[PDB]
RNA sequence: ACAUUACCGAAGCUUUGGAUCUUAACGAAAGUUAAGAUGGUAGGGGAGCGUUCUGUAAGCCAGAGAAGUUAAGCUGGAAAG
RNA sequence: UGAAAUAGAACUGAAACCGUAGACUUACAAGCAGUCAAAGCCGUAAUUUAUUGCGGUGAUGGCGUGCCUUUUGCAUAAUGA
C-alpha cells in the first residue's frame, strides 16, 4: 500500500455513449434523429449541399 | 412508552348501531325529499362520517304516493327504459308510472342521487319506501322526522 | 351536431360563465390601483398577483423590469414617471399598497 | 385532561405522560422545552378556548430522541421520451415526552 | 479482457421482484411485466403522496359540516366566525374533536355564533 | 381464428380443471368375495354375479 | 413432512400429467380399499399407473410396519409432477414440419394409518 | 339580471423541516449565515455506482465453510451497498 | 459403500413453466389490475391484557388511457415483443 495518488484532471474518463437514458447519451447517442448524419456519414468534400 | 396519535380518527363499524328514521313525503317536493333521504342514508349527519364504509342510518319513507311536483311535470316528465333488444325503447310518463307503481318515482330519484358502486347499491338496500301512511317495521321503533 | 358550431358554442359558454362577484372584486382592485397611481412621489409596495405564464411578451418584460418574477413578489418602489408608466402598463396584474 | 397546543405552527393534542412526534428540533433545544401557545384546555369536564391562546397556560416537555421515518421514493418518467428521475427521502422526527400541562 | 460476469441482471431483477410481491397474475414473477407495473406504481405513489393532503382535508371539512348539521350554523359561517373571533384551531383538530369530545366542539360553536 | 392475446393463467386453469374431470364409477360389494365391484357389472375378481358364475378368471 | 419410510415414487411414467391429475384427485384422501377399487375399475392409463404406485407404497408401509393391514391404510397425499419430454417430427403439407412433444410424469404417493 | 357578506378549490403562495448549486458577507481556512434557483425532449457541461482483468498482492479473508443462488432485516439523495 | 445416495449416470440447479399443503379472500359483480385511505380475520412483539406496532390477506372509497419506436399530435383500431 502506497497509493500512487494521481494528479487531478490527469485523465478524462471517456464519452461512453449509447449506454442508458440516465447518462444523457442514450439511445440516439448524440447523433440526433434521422437523416444522413444519423448513419455514420457526412459528404466530406467541403460540401455545401 | 405510548404515542398520542394526532391522526384522523376512524370508528370501527362494529361499534356503530344503526337506527331507523321515518320520513313523511306528503305535500313535499320530490327532489327535496330525495335529497333529505340521501343525506340521512349516506351518514352525512354524523361527526364520524366516512365515505369508505357504511355508517349512516336507515330510512323509511311513508306516503310516497303524495309527493307534489311543480310545473307541467305531471304531464311531461318521462321515465325511459331499454330492453336491450333493438328498437326496444319504452317511455313512461309520470302519471302512468305512478299509477302502475306508486313507489317508483321516489325510488328512482333516490337511486339517481345516491353514489354509484357497491356501497351505493348497499345504501339503496338500506331504504324502504311505502305508498300508504303505514309501514311494517313497527318492531324497530323508528324515530320520526 | 356540426363541429364548427359545437366548438363555437363550447367556447362561448365558457366565456360567458364568469361570476359577477369575481368581476366586482376585480373592479374594486382596479379602482384602488388607479387611485394609488394617481398620486406622486410616494413609496409604494407592489405585490405580484397574476402569473407571468401566457401573458404578452412586452408585459413580461415590464414585470421583470419592475423586479417581480413570481406571484407573491414584494417590491418597494419610489413613484416617479418611469415607475408610474410601468405600473400603468401592468396595472391588471399587481396590487399596490402604500408605505407610510 | 388534554391540551390543544401549537408548536412551530402545527397543532397537536398533548396529554400528560405521553409522547409527541413533531418536526425535528434543533440540537440547541435538546434539553427542556416550554411551549406557551396553548389553543385549548379541557380539564376534567370544563374547557377553555384561547383567542388565540389561553393565557397563563404552559406545556413543559423533555426532549427524548430523534428518529427517522420509513423511506419514500419520488419517481417520475416521461412516456416514450426515455427520461426519468428517482430520489430517495427519509424525514426526521423528534419525540418529546409531555410532563405537565399548566392549566 | 472479456468482462462477462453476469451477476448484474439477476440482481436488478431480484430487487424488482422483491418490491413487486403481491401483484396479480404474471405481474409478480415475469421481469418485463413486473418492471412495467412497478414503474407506473412508483409514479402513482408520488402523485398520491401529494394527493393525500387534499383527500384528508376534504374529509375533515365534510366531518365538520356533518357535526354542525344539528345547529343552525352553516359551516361557511362557522369558519367565518372562527376567524373573526380569532380562534386559530385547525381543520384536523376540529374534526377529531367533534368525535372524541362532542361537547367541547359544541361549546366552540356556541362561542362562534357571537 | 387465432388467439388474440394469451389468456390468463386463471382462465386456463379454470377451463382445464372443469374439463379434465373424470367421475367415479359407482360401487357395490360382491355378494360372494366381498370385493368392491362396479355396480351392475360382473365381479372381475371372482367371476360371480348375483350368485351366478359367468367368467373363468385366470392369471 | 414426508415419512419417507411409507412412500412410493414412480419417475418418468408414460403419460401426461394433465391426464393423470384428475384420477389422482378422485382418490386423494380415500381409504386404500376404495382407492384400489377405483383404480382397478376406471379404464385410464393414468389409473393403471397410479394403481402400481399406490400398491407399491402400501407394500412398503406394510413391510416396514408389520402390524398394519390393508384396511387401516388411507392414501394421505398424492402428487403428480411432470417429467422428461421427447420431441419427434410430424411432417405436413408443403414441406412444413411440426415438432410433436411426448410428455412423461412423476408420481408420488404416501399412505398413512387411518384416523 | 343587479347588490351585501362568505366559503370551497392546484404540485400557485404562506408555514414546518431536509438536499444541492450560485452570489454576497462573516471566518485563518474549513465551514457558518443573508439572498434566489433548482419541469424538461434534441443537445452541451460536471460528478458517481457497478462489472471484468493487471500491479499494489509470496498481502488479507476461506474447509471452523470461498464464489454462486435463496430467505429475512437494515442503510444511502440514485445507480446500489 | 461413501464426508455427502434430494453425489445412483451425475457438481453448484436460478428464472420461465408445472404442482401439493396451510392462512385469508372470492358466486349483485364493470379492476392497464396499481397507488392513496381503510374495517374484519390470521401470525408475531410489546404495554399485564385488549389496545398499539411490525407482517400477510384483504370487504369498501378516491384517483388512474401498459411499455417502446416514430410523430404537429398515439390508450390509440400506427410500429415492435
Ligand atoms: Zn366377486
Amino acid at each position: 500500500m502506497f497509493n500512487l495518488l494521481k494528479p487531478k484532471g490527469a485523465s478524462k474518463r471517456r464519452k461512453i455513449v449509447g449506454r442508458g437514458p440516465g447518462s444523457g447519451l442514450g439511445k440516439t447517442s448524440g447523433r440526433g434523429q434521422k437523416g444522413q448524419k444519423a448513419r455514420n456519414t457526412s459528404p466530406r468534400l467541403g460540401f455545401e449541399g | 412508552n405510548k404515542i398520542t396519535n394526532n391522526d384522523t380518527i376512524w370508528i370501527k363499524p362494529k361499534t356503530v348501531e344503526k337506527k331507523w328514521y321515518v320520513i313523511d313525503a306528503a305535500d313535499r317536493i320530490l327532489g327535496k325529499v330525495a335529497v333529505d333521504v340521501v343525506k340521512i342514508l349516506r351518514g352525512k349527519h354524523k361527526a364520524y362520517y366516512t365515505p369508505h364504509q357504511d355508517l349512516g342510518d336507515n330510512v323509511i319513507i311513508i306516503n310516497a304516493s303524495k309527493v307534489k311536483l311543480t310545473g307541467k311535470k305531471y304531464q311531461q316528465k318521462l321515465y325511459y327504459r331499454h330492453s336491450r333488444y333493438p328498437g326496444g325503447l319504452y317511455s313512461d310518463t309520470f302519471r302512468t308510472l305512478s299509477e302502475r307503481k306508486p313507489c317508483a318515482p321516489l325510488e328512482i330519484a333516490i337511486k339517481g342521487m345516491l353514489p354509484k358502486g357497491p356501497l351505493g347499491r348497499n345504501l339503496f338496500r338500506n331504504l324502504k319506501v311505502f305508498s300508504g301512511s303505514e309501514h311494517t317495521l313497527k318492531a324497530q321503533n323508528p324515530i320520526k322526522l | 351536431i356540426k363541429r364548427k358550431l359545437r366548438l363555437q358554442l363550447k367556447k362561448a359558454r365558457f366565456n360567458a360563465s364568469r361570476s359577477r362577484s369575481k368581476n366586482k372584486c376585480f373592479i374594486k382592485r382596479m379602482e384602488n390601483n388607479r387611485k394609488i397611481i394617481s398620486k406622486n412621489n410616494i413609496n409604494v409596495q407592489v405585490f405580484l398577483v397574476r402569473s407571468l405564464i401566457g401573458k404578452l411578451n412586452k408585459k413580461v418584460k415590464v414585470l421583470k423590469a419592475l423586479g417581480l418574477n413570481k406571484i407573491g413578489d414584494k417590491k418597494v418602489h419610489f413613484l416617479n414617471e418611469s415607475i408610474k408608466g410601468m405600473l400603468n402598463e401592468t396595472i391588471n396584474m399587481i396590487l399596490l399598497s402604500e408605505v407610510m | 385532561m388534554y391540551a390543544l397546543v401549537e408548536i412551530n405552527g402545527k397543532q397537536y393534542k398533548a396529554i400528560e405522560g405521553e409522547f409527541l412526534k413533531i418536526d425535528k428540533i434543533s440540537p440547541v433545544e435538546k434539553d427542556k422545552l416550554e411551549f406557551n401557545s396553548v389553543l385549548l384546555i379541557n380539564k376534567d369536564g370544563e374547557v377553555k378556548i384561547g383567542k388565540p391562546y389561553v393565557v397563563n397556560s404552559l406545556i413543559r416537555c423533555t426532549y427524548k430522541e430523534d428518529k427517522k421515518d420509513k423511506k419514500v421514493v419520488s419517481y417520475r418518467y416521461r412516456r416514450r421520451k426515455s427520461s426519468e428521475r428517482k430520489v430517495g427521502h427519509r424525514q426526521t422526527y423528534s419525540y418529546i415526552l409531555v410532563d405537565e400541562i399548566v392549566f | 479482457a472479456r468482462a462477462k460476469n453476469g451477476t448484474v441482471h439477476v440482481a436488478r431483477r431480484k430487487r424488482i421482484l422483491k418490491k413487486t410481491k403481491g401483484f396479480w397474475g404474471t405481474k409478480k414473477s415475469n421481469y418485463k411485466k413486473a418492471k412495467d407495473t412497478l414503474r407506473k406504481g412508483m409514479m402513482y405513489a408520488t402523485r398520491d403522496r401529494k394527493v393525500r393532503k387534499r383527500d384528508f382535508r376534504r374529509l375533515w371539512i365534510s366531518r365538520i359540516s356533518a357535526a354542525l348539521s344539528d345547529t343552525g350554523v352553516t359551516y361557511s359561517r362557522f369558519i367565518e366566525g372562527l376567524l373573526k373571533s380569532n380562534i386559530k384551531i385547525n381543520r384536523k383538530i376540529l374534526s377529531n374533536l367533534a368525535i372524541e369530545d362532542v361537547e367541547a366542539f359544541k361549546k366552540i360553536v356556541l362561542e362562534i355564533r357571537r | 381464428a387465432v388467439p388474440k392475446f394469451k389468456p390468463s393463467k386463471s382462465r386456463s386453469r379454470t377451463r382445464r380443471s372443469i374439463n379434465m374431470r373424470k367421475k367415479i364409477p359407482q360401487f357395490q360389494e360382491c355378494s360372494n368375495c366381498g370385493n368392491l365391484g362396479v355396480r351392475h357389472r360382473i365381479c372381475l375378481k371372482c367371476g360371480y354375479y348375483r350368485n351366478n358364475q359367468y367368467l373363468e378368471i385366470g392369471l | 413432512l414426508v415419512n419417507r419410510r411409507y412412500t412410493a415414487k414412480g419417475k418418468n411414467l408414460p403419460s401426461s400429467p394433465k391426464k393423470v391429475r384428475p384420477i389422482a384427485d378422485n382418490i386423494r384422501g380415500e381409504s386404500y380399499i376404495k382407492a384400489i377399487a377405483v383404480l382397478c375399475s376406471m379404464p385410464n392409463k393414468g389409473a393403471k399407473l397410479l394403481e402400481k404406485v399406490v400398491k407399491s407404497a402400501a407394500s412398503n408401509a406394510m413391510y416396514h410396519n408389520k402390524n398394519l393391514s390393508e384396511d387401516m391404510i388411507f392414501v394421505k397425499t398424492v402428487m403428480v409432477d411432470d417429467g422428461r419430454r421427447r420431441k419427434k417430427i410430424w411432417p405436413r403439407a408443403r414441406g412444413r414440419a411440426d415438432r410433436l412433444v411426448n410428455r412423461n410424469c412423476h408420481i408420488f404417493v404416501e399412505v398413512d394409518e387411518k384416523k
